[PDB]
């Protein structure tokens, strides 16, 4: 997902500005759905939900707009287990053997017969939760298991937390009401408001441990894997309790990520650290936000926001419908340099040629360098000190870059690199000058929509995820709810798209019919105002009601 | 004590509900939803009750590509009743209103569906919900930032025998 909020420093117009662009699946139980809420007088919320949700959880209303985007801040901890050596379903706190908890479920199984039978199975738990084994990374042996525990178990705060946002007036609003519930349980939240105020949040449910308990409290192998793995034969090693924290053993609003300004705040998936580098967010526990390098899209939006020009809405739009990999940015320029030393290598020879005709996009148009750029770049993310200038902590926004062509070890297996991508692709059925649309598409019935974009992890802002599937590839997620708001005094004025349409059902009118606008990236009106809703030559209304 | 709403839907089919209380407004988002996507509600609420075993067998995944029967354990497991009790209790009057009206506006709209909007029409998992469908679907939303991306790993969790 990305977020862009802007404030009075840096719009056009000195208002505020929201550019929302989440990344989810485009079916199942996260789908978004638009829709505008209302109770006169004291509810008036336009965005989009997930299903089964009364509330609206991506959105605007008069002077307000506001998005998230999944946090890196960790949301539960393993607990490894010191098992009793004389019974490995019994495991050791501060010494003491305590027995595991033996819950049993039973679940229906349809047969081939037709017929059901009952199936029983033991979960086990612990103090701290369920045990989990991943085979060969978790197990459970005789001398160690694994229990998690799930931070947002306990938050039974989550629904009123998202129509508490709802009822939200301004910026400053909206931080006193996320903070004062503590009930976002894995997200970031940015929101701009008319005043012109830009606000990140780094607020939800994360497990607090003071930090004097952390160097003892970790498992040293798996944190430094990416794991929240604490020790569980320590009774210390309990979540720490705050009395102003909102649920018992989660972190206190204080000790989580705030910045508020005025020029911008930005955050694609990465930590709060560097959400406006003017002001690095710094200092907080390694549960909650770590000072990691950041992705190309975090990279890609920081190298259009920063300076001193202003921004404005068209800006915010064209950042997605650029298409724009910005992967190639680092490495194409000395990729191309490597195919003009190497002509005449026949097998490097189709490749080089798609690469350099390659607009460096993933638009509908795109060429074919775009596929052999993909298949080279999963090569190259796997080889060892190929970058010219590797990562560098005091040059967080401009590195790494470069391919390391001076070594001829690097030499030599990034065209290797490059000649097993190459294959790869021509061992493939793509046609003569298959277009990247010809190629990513969505189904809908029996026909296909051309989607552009590409996938995150190459820097295109307009993430999108697909699957082979056959002849092509099937869009599975990605580029999802948009909205784009600002703040014109008539009200509020919000444009954006529903990528796959509001209806999953083959059946309906609004099945597919946004999925062509997206297509074409012809983003609409989102209607707030009574007269924008009036306006619209396709209304239609329907009032009903029963007894209780 | 009278649900309520008032309805409409500009182009594209994005619905504006306007009602006097959360009840009402409720019954107007589960209507509207259930006209658009009743099979997908349907589908995930089976998923997050632990039936899909029951409905589908045991070779077919959830639409987050488990395995029915390890996606049935997970669920029954993480939406025991007395956990979706404990749930339901913690919540305002507000936010109980705004599912009561849910469901209710759901299951309205399930009552005079024939096909126009809705594929799955006739299916037996097809059918009305309750305020404990929506906790289930709820709950099952809050553990995917924690123990639902380990969902597999709990299902295979079991002691060690007499290995060397
Ligand atoms: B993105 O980080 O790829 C997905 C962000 C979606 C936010 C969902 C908010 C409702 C729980």
């Amino acid at each position: 997902s990305n977020a862009i909020a802007v404030g009075s420093e840096r719009s056009a117009d000195g208002k505020g500005m929201l550019l929302a662009n989440p990344h989810f699946p485009w079916n199942g139980a996260m789908r978004f759905y638009q829709m505008h809420l209302t109770i006169p007088g004291r509810l008036d919320v336009m965005g989009a939900s997930l299903p089964g949700l009364p509330v609206v959880n991506i959105g605007f209303s008069r002077h307000l707009a506001w998005t998230h985007t999944v946090d890196t801040s960790s949301h539960f901890t393993l607990y490894r287990l010191a098992l009793d050596p004389k019974d490995p379903r019994r495991y050791l706190v501060d010494g003491r053997s305590l027995p595991l908890e033996e819950k049993s479920v039973a679940i229906e199984v349809r047969g081939a017969d037709g017929k059901l039978s009952r199936v029983e199975h033991k979960v086990y738990q612990s103090i701290y939760g369920p045990l989990v084994v991943w085979p060969g990374k978790l197990d459970w042996n005789r001398s160690e298991a694994y229990a998690l525990r799930d931070a947002n178990l306990e938050n039974t705060r989550v629904l009123q937390q998202w129509y508490s946002i709802n009822q939200a007036s301004d910026v400053a609003d909206l931080r006193r009401r996320v903070e004062a519930l503590q009930g976002i349980p894995w997200v970031n939240t940015l929101a701009a408001d008319e005043q012109g105020n830009a606000l990140y949040m780094n607020q939800s449910v994360v497990p607090y441990l003071k930090p004097e308990l952390i160097p003892a409290c970790a498992i040293p192998q798996l944190v430094a894997e990416g794991l929240p793995a604490l020790q569980g034969q320590d009774s210390r090693c309990a979540w720490s309790r705050d009395p102003a924290a909102a649920q018992a053993g989660i972190t206190p609003a204080a000790q989580l990520p705030v910045l508020l300004r005025r020029d911008f705040v930005q955050n694609s998936n990465d930590s709060a650290w560097l959400t406006n580098p003017a002001s690095p967010l710094q200092g907080f526990s390694p549960l909650v936000s770590q000072e990691k390098p950041i992705g190309p899209r975090a990279r890609y939006a920081l190298s259009r926001l920063q300076g001193k020009q202003p921004l404005e809405a068209k800006t915010l739009e064209e950042m997605v419908t650029a298409n724009h990999v910005f992967s190639a940015d680092q490495v194409l320029p000395d990729l191309l340099r490597l195919c003009r030393d190497n002509q005449g290598e026949k097998s490097l020879a189709r490749a080089c040629a798609a690469l350099a005709q390659w607009d460096r996009g993933a638009n509908l148009d795109s060429g074919s360098g775009f596929v052999y750029f993909q298949r080279f770049m999963q090569r190259f993310a796997e080889l060892d000190g190929a970058w010219k200038e590797p990562f560098d902590a005091q040059r967080p926004l401009d590195t790494p870059q470069g391919i390391a062509l001076d070594r001829p070890q690097v030499a030599t297996q990034v065209r290797q690199a490059l000649a097993d991508a190459a294959a790869e692709v021509e061992k493939s059925g793509i046609p003569d000058g298959a277009r990247w649309g010809d190629l990513q598409v969505s189904t809908r019935g029996q026909e296909r929509i051309a989607i552009p974009g590409g996938d995150g992890h190459f820097g295109v802002y307009n993430a999108i995820q697909s699957v082979r599937k056959g002849d092509h590839l099937e869009v599975v997620g990605g580029t999802s709810y948009i909205q784009l708001v600002t703040f014109p005094e008539e009200g509020p004025k919000a444009r954006g798209l529903l990528a796959f349409s509001q209806s999953s059902d083959p059946r309906s009118p609004h099945y597919r019919d946004q999925t062509e606008l997206f297509s074409r990236q012809q983003w609409q009106t989102l209607p707030f105002s009574d007269r924008q809703i009036d306006a619209d030559p396709q209304l239609q209304r329907l009032s009903i009601r029963e007894a209780a | 004590t009278g649900l309520a709403a008032d309805i409409r839907w500009t182009a594209y089919g994005v619905p504006h509900i306007r009602a006097k209380d959360e009840r009402g407004l409720g019954y107007g988002i589960g209507y509207a939803y259930a006209r658009d996507n009743a099979c997908l509600l349907a589908e995930e609420i089976v998923t997050a009750r632990g039936e899909r075993a029951r409905y589908f067998g045991s070779e077919g995944k959830s639409s987050a590509e488990l395995d029915n029967l390890p996606s049935d354990i997970f669920y029954a497991w993480l939406n025991q009743p007395e956990a979706l009790q404990a749930f339901w209790q913690a919540q305002t009057p507000a936010v109980r209103q705004l599912l009561e009206g849910y469901a209710a506006g759901f299951n309205r709209f399930l009552r005079e569906a024939d096909g126009k909007t809705t594929s799955c029409l006739g299916q037996p998992w097809l059918r009305a919900i309750a305020t404990d469908d929506l906790l289930r679907l709820t709950r099952r939303l809050l553990v995917e930032g924690g123990v639902g991306q380990f969902a597999d790993a709990l299902v295979a969790a079991a002691p060690p025998g007499a290995e060397k």
